[PDB]
């Protein structure tokens, strides 16, 4: 079997010519072709078997990337694992080729307002397919964002989605940046998380930077606070956290900074849906079909090409309670489908 | 859509 950077890919002989492309805290992603269909591929080599959260995000993962089918969202085309439970120490997720994601891009070159454009435009249409089908992504962010050299955008790694049908993200290493306020003032379930990080992204293409750099949960919230100023006395009543109103009540009085002083090159009307989705108070913040219908997305709008999902994903077992040898079973399971 | 991307 081919190694890349001293880790051993098992998926041959229909995968060969394997490449670095990225790696995670437990896996890595290659380049490949596949042998039998002719075409360049991805795969993701996953070892999370020894750890109780990497395996309930791997689940997570697994079941709904197999049940969802968008063009903005990546599928699953094969999985490779051993033909016995015990012998399973590694899984092989064979994926469509996306050669980089946005968060690489964004290192290296700075986007035109065509590319910013179609680029939002395929985050909230691949988002209306998630909302519909009642999920909750919760890490959007530009690595989770994969692209390929004909700009077609689809979003990736639900590992830490939910169902909004009644798991704190503050309980998870993850990055923080693109966290609506709400879940610092400690409340985390709402389809507006996900549009205020999609604000946060846009905000990113038209600036080459993240808009919220917080190294922790206090720093975020005050980088928020530095750019929308205070919440209005409106937007505070909204607050159901007592601890947390009276808090933000509390600290000195900070006034707006304009988006076009943020952004002075930016479209006036991707500032408008901007300032949209970069709403302090959620039940204000615009909702995606909203979204798709704001004039900055015109001119590639068309709600009749912009499939929803049939029917509310479910998960059929509560997962974060399993220990991770029951995990196993259930990723074992899972993936028998793509058996001989 | 935009022009194809130069990847680095």
């Amino acid at each position: 079997p081919e190694m890349v950077r001293g880790q051993v890919f098992d998926v041959g002989p229909r995968y060969t010519n394997l490449s670095y492309i990225g790696e995670g805290a437990y896996g890595m992603v290659c380049s490949a072709y596949d042998n039998l269909n002719k075409v360049r591929v991805a795969i993701k080599k996953i070892s999370p078997f020894e750890h109780q959260t990497y395996c309930q995000r791997t689940l997570r993962e697994i079941k709904i990337l197999l049940r969802f089918r968008h063009e903005n969202i990546i599928g699953i085309n094969d999985i490779i694992r051993a033909p016995t439970i015990e012998q399973m120490k590694d899984v092989y997720i064979v994926q469509d080729l996306m050669e980089t994601d946005l968060y690489k891009l964004l290192k290296t070159q700075h986007l035109s307002n065509d590319h910013i454009c179609y680029f939002l435009y395929q985050i909230l249409r691949g988002l209306k397919y998630i909302h519909s089908a009642n999920v909750l992504h919760r890490d959007l962010k530009p690595s989770n964002l994969l692209l390929n050299t004909t700009c077609d955008l689809k979003i990736c790694d639900f590992g830490l989605a939910r169902v909004a049908d009644p798991g704190f993200l503050t309980e998870y290493v993850a990055t923080r940046w693109y966290r609506a306020p709400e879940i610092m003032l400690n409340s985390g379930y709402t389809k507006s998380i996900d549009i205020w990080s999609v604000g946060c992204i846009l905000a990113e293409m038209l600036s080459n930077r993240p808009i919220f750099p917080g190294k922790h949960y206090l720093d975020q919230l005050n980088h928020i606070l530095g750019i929308l100023g205070s919440p209005s006395q409106e937007d505070l009543n909204c607050i159901i956290n007592l601890k947390a109103r009276n808090y933000l009540l509390s600290l000195p009085h900070k006034n707006k900074v304009p988006w076009n002083r943020l952004f002075p090159n930016a479209d006036s009307k991707a500032l408008d849906l901007l300032d949209k989705m970069l709403t302090f108070n959620p039940h204000k913040r615009i909702e995606v079909e909203q979204a798709l219908a704001h004039p900055y997305l015109e001119q590639y709008y068309d709600p009749s090409d912009e499939p929803i999902a049939e029917a509310p994903f479910k998960f059929d077992m509560e997962l974060d309670d399993l220990p991770k040898e029951k995990l196993k079973e259930l990723i074992f399971e899972e993936t028998a489908r793509f058996q001989p | 859509r935009p022009p194809d991307l130069w990847i680095h």
